[PDB]
């Protein structure tokens, strides 16, 4: 009888726990493994496939393709704000449900640049230059275009290529953000502004839409595993 | 015969299997393999960054 | 191929010979040795499919609970006996049965559970109660009462457990007398061929006694204790068919007469019926 | 005494459970072996062993040997069905009491190709051919010869040779098949027909008999250890 | 002295008896040997497959 | 804190049980062995000396020398039975609480051939020559000398050697035999017979007397420890 | 430094003794010398068995 | 792979790690390193003990 | 680092510290040394057994 002596933790049962323990199947001859297209080893090689960002949670929307969709059109002006949402991949309802988000919500901490493409869905005809641009917190979020091009940005020229990229660079005071909310892990605003206003020919609707598809950069991880909030229930179903 | 691995930091531990089915095994929390490819990408015509998408 | 992995499909293609691996004679008592590619074009199959959960090992080797018995706190029945036998249960003694010798240690594990008993006593305060099995190999004395001397197994082998803790075990070797366990035996007892018939002439395995060591509390208490067998490095001999009529008694074979198996309505329904 | 700690699990009682005890019987001196013969290493073993599968179930019949009768006898056509049962080894009453039966009724899993040997009981005098065939799920059994044909067979000539032999080729879309009955698992017909009838000469009997055997192949085997369903109790035998 | 054998798979453990009986140790759960040869094919007259069992 | 796991058996109390204990008494200075003589080592070394059988347990006689006296005289004919007791090494009273026996009583298994020495304690001028023999069971007891001697026996000569010995060989069916009754174990049975009567001269008594030994061969062995039935208590002595 | 013994069969095991006292070891089990002679035969003259006894 | 360290005295003790996160190790209560500099002495031009701080 | 004395008799054990600190091992009961002379003999002349304590 080999002198022992138990310490605290003995005979508990931690949650994330990792112990050997045995078989209820001695000798079970698994099924042999097969090769199985798409394969995945870690949920940061999902984070970083682009997914369809709802700009416009506005109303009803919600409840359709509209949510999806980023409207432009030919005005008689420039300047025009045409969305703007914060830097919150985790709680931001702009964020929060998209591929990105999904996976953010079930960790705490986030760290890393993030790619917003844009696609224009107008028409061949159909012209214009916008300002995606980020302006990292401190101040407020910037009210007019000349106070955004003040930051972080691109200034996106419609043509060939449909869509382009703003990568928000992770600027940050500390090496990761709280998924949750939190002022202290502020991470600033997001917006867009028309550069030069949309331009049509006739015959050509002078109302358009764009898209907006967001994932994560190579140098993004997240940290502090924790359960989603989007999921519960009441009893076990049936 | 036991094995010797790294722990996680930013040192080494000791294990030695106790069963005769790999079932019993602990998990394999340390496979840090990477192929974003298979979902970003999944292209049959390789894509230059630098370059434009269509011409 | 993996010492217990199963045999890989041979390909195989047309055929037009005179060769017959289709048409064979039973009357031999000779199995057939086909496989698919004899009668039929087949493509190749690296099968990695093991064997391993059908090896006389693996196929005895779970423990099983063979009988079990009560005894009280007080009153009448003090403490149990139980004349040792792996054919009061019917599961583990149809898989054991399915061969005609067998060789085996034993792993024995005690499950003892206690019950309070209805009673009309006032302020019941329960001690912990501990119990002691016995083993009384054929020949030795018996316990008549649960304070016999006999309890005092300076020689047989007994446990002393205490409710609460894991459940009592031990192993034990391979007990015959002869050179295998009999599972059967078309014999008798007598040369006469009289007195005893059947496997119960080779049964004598002993006696097992449970009792309480202390009473516990003043009110009634009632114990139960499940026997528990696991055959551990088993070598079986003349696999046999499997028992197809229910089991009747304990020291015998007998049988009430079943059909061959469960009908269907003809001999073209597809059905269960 | 050396630090340590209990895991769940600890005190437990696994029925399949692998460890080691201490002998009640310390230094007993084992009987010597000896050698037996016929010893049993796996169960599979077994199985390999053709045994009589009773085909004719019907009705009172499973009380006596006629169960394992297959009626055939000269007709006024051919196409006629002999016979037909489902591949379930494990459920169906044709094969579940069988050897192979038997044990597969121990487990939960099964995969591999089986054997039908049929042994013509008839008379030297008695000729004649019938088609083995086996049709896998995903239509219905075949009603008629002409459909059966249209599925793995082998036309069987009854001559000196007494039997002959229907490999049923493991063709499943899982690896492993239940034991116990379901659709999923499903796993085809087989059926017999007559080729070319029964034809005998005068003064031999034109009803005749056909035995049918049943055994595992080569790359047959079963996993997941349980309990039968086949025998049960109500007390202790006494 | 401890032994080290292969656990079961699509590994290794460790394994030290502790008593003094080898009824103690755990049971024999790897013996994977075969032969069907005893019960099917116990005749006296080797068969060959493709030949007539009669002639 | 090493991660361990109690399983079945953990705190109880074998009585068979071989682990090492904590002594009470640290560094306790032993007394140094001396040279005792006739050190025994294995229990068989006792079984294999000679003991006086009792085979006269007739009545009363138990209670007196007399119990080890075999009566031998001279008769009128010769044939007659001198003798007679079964191979029970263990339940027979006649070998029960003997050397061999007291031992055999203390397990439950025996095997081994065993040796009856026979000395004749009659007068230096009384001869004679008896039949001892041990007929294997299957049959009965022989009942008259002429049956006795179709089995295994030694036809002893009185003379200068007084004791003569009666192997019985260990003849059985399995490999040990128990030491409790059973008819499966049966062991046979022991007698001795006139071959040609006592013959004395005058002034010499005719009546004479015959001891018996037994003890264990070099082949003989026990199994299976358990508790005697010859000794027995009602409460702690005072 | 633990030992290495022989189980009881028709293999080994591994013991460290724990204790500073040998009182505290497991017993001696598998001793199993063997003299008879100081008890069948205890004679000053030896006596071949296939001799008498006296002469 | 276990370690070996000194323990504390006016002999040594074993350590395996059992974890595979180092947070999961035992309290590192030998780290006997000492700067009082940083603290004591701050000053950017050395002062000579024996010397005058002033001049 | 395990270490490997002698037991008590008229055999060895191992041992192997399990703490950080001296102060948890276990005693120190095999220190047989002995010095009576400080006590019994501490005459500043060495008296020889044989002679007369006084002449
Ligand atoms: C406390 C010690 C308990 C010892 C348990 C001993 C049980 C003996 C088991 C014998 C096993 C199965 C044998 C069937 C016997 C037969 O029919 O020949
Ligand atoms: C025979 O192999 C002896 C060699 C190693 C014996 C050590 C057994 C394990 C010792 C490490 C301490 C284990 C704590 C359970």
């Amino acid at each position: 009888g080999l002198p022992t002596m138990n310490t605290p933790g003995s005979c508990q049962f931690l949650t994330s726990d990792d112990f050997q323990s045995p078989s209820a199947m001695p000798q079970y001859d698994v099924t042999p493994e097969m090769r199985i297209p798409g394969e995945v080893k870690n949920l940061m090689e999902i984070a970083e496939v682009d997914s369809v960002v709802p700009v416009q949670n506005v109303g009803e929307k919600v409840n359709s393709m509209e949510a999806y969709q980023i409207p432009v059109r030919s005005n008689e002006g420039s300047g025009t704000q045409v969305f703007g949402f914060p830097l919150q991949p985790g709680y931001s309802s702009v964020f929060s449900r998209t591929l990105l988000g999904e996976i953010l919500n079930y960790y705490t901490h986030w760290s890393g640049s993030i790619k917003l493409t844009f696609m224009f869905c107008g028409s061949a005809m159909a012209t214009g230059k916008f300002l995606l641009a980020y302006s990292p917190p401190g101040a407020g979020a910037p009210t007019k275009r000349v106070d955004a091009m003040l930051g972080t940005h691109v200034v996106w020229d419609v043509g060939l290529q449909s869509s382009c990229v703003l990568c928000i660079p992770w600027i940050s005071q500390t090496h990761y953000r709280y998924v949750a909310s939190d002022e202290y892990t502020a991470g600033g605003f997001i917006t867009c502004w028309y550069q030069t206003n949309i331009v049509v020919p006739a015959d050509a609707q002078s109302s358009c839409y764009i898209m907006c598809f967001v994932s994560a950069c190579n140098d993004f991880s997240v940290r502090l595993l924790k359960d989603t909030p989007f999921i519960t229930q009441q009893n076990f179903f049936q | 015969g036991a094995q010797v691995s790294t722990q996680k930091t930013g040192i080494h531990y000791t294990n030695i299997n106790y069963y005769k089915d790999a079932a019993s095994n602990s998990a394999n929390r340390q496979d840090f393999t990477q192929d974003p490819g298979k979902f970003t990408e999944p292209v049959k015509d390789i894509m230059i960054k630098s370059l434009p998408a269509l011409n | 191929a993996a010492i217990g992995r199963v045999a890989d499909t041979v390909g195989t293609g047309p055929t037009n010979s005179e060769a017959i691996p289709a048409l064979t004679a039973a009357e031999t008592g000779h199995t057939s040795q086909v496989v698919p590619g004899d009668t039929m074009q087949t493509r190749h199959v690296k099968n990695y499919h093991s064997r391993s959960e059908s090896t006389i090992e693996n196929f005895l080797c779970r423990s099983a609970c063979v009988y079990f018995t009560e005894y009280e706190n007080s009153g009448a029945k003090r403490y149990a006996e139980w004349v040792i036998t792996p054919r009061q249960a019917a599961q583990l003694r149809r898989k054991l049965e399915f061969f005609t010798y067998v060789r085996f240690d034993l792993e024995l594990t005690f499950v003892i559970t206690s019950t309070q008993q209805p009673s009309t006593t006032q302020n019941q305060d329960a001690q912990i109660l501990t119990h002691q099995i016995m083993y009384v190999p054929p020949g030795g004395p018996v316990p008549d009462k649960v304070d016999s001397y006999v309890w005092q197994t300076s020689t047989n082998p007994s446990v002393f457990w205490t409710e609460g803790n894991a459940p009592p075990r031990m192993s034990i070797p391979f007990l015959s007398i002869g050179n295998a366990y009999s599972n059967f035996y078309d014999g008798w007892s007598e040369f006469s061929r009289n007195g005893v018939y059947g496997i119960n002439t080779l049964n004598n395995m002993g006696t097992l006694y449970a009792r309480h060591v202390n009473a516990g509390s003043t009110g009634p208490i009632k114990s139960t204790i499940r026997i528990y067998f696991k055959p551990k490095h088993v070598k079986a001999w003349i696999p046999r068919p499997p028992r197809l009529c229910q089991y009747e008694k304990a020291k015998n074979v007998n049988f009430q007469p079943s059909g061959v198996t469960t009908t269907r309505q003809s001999i073209t329904t597809m059905t269960n019926t």
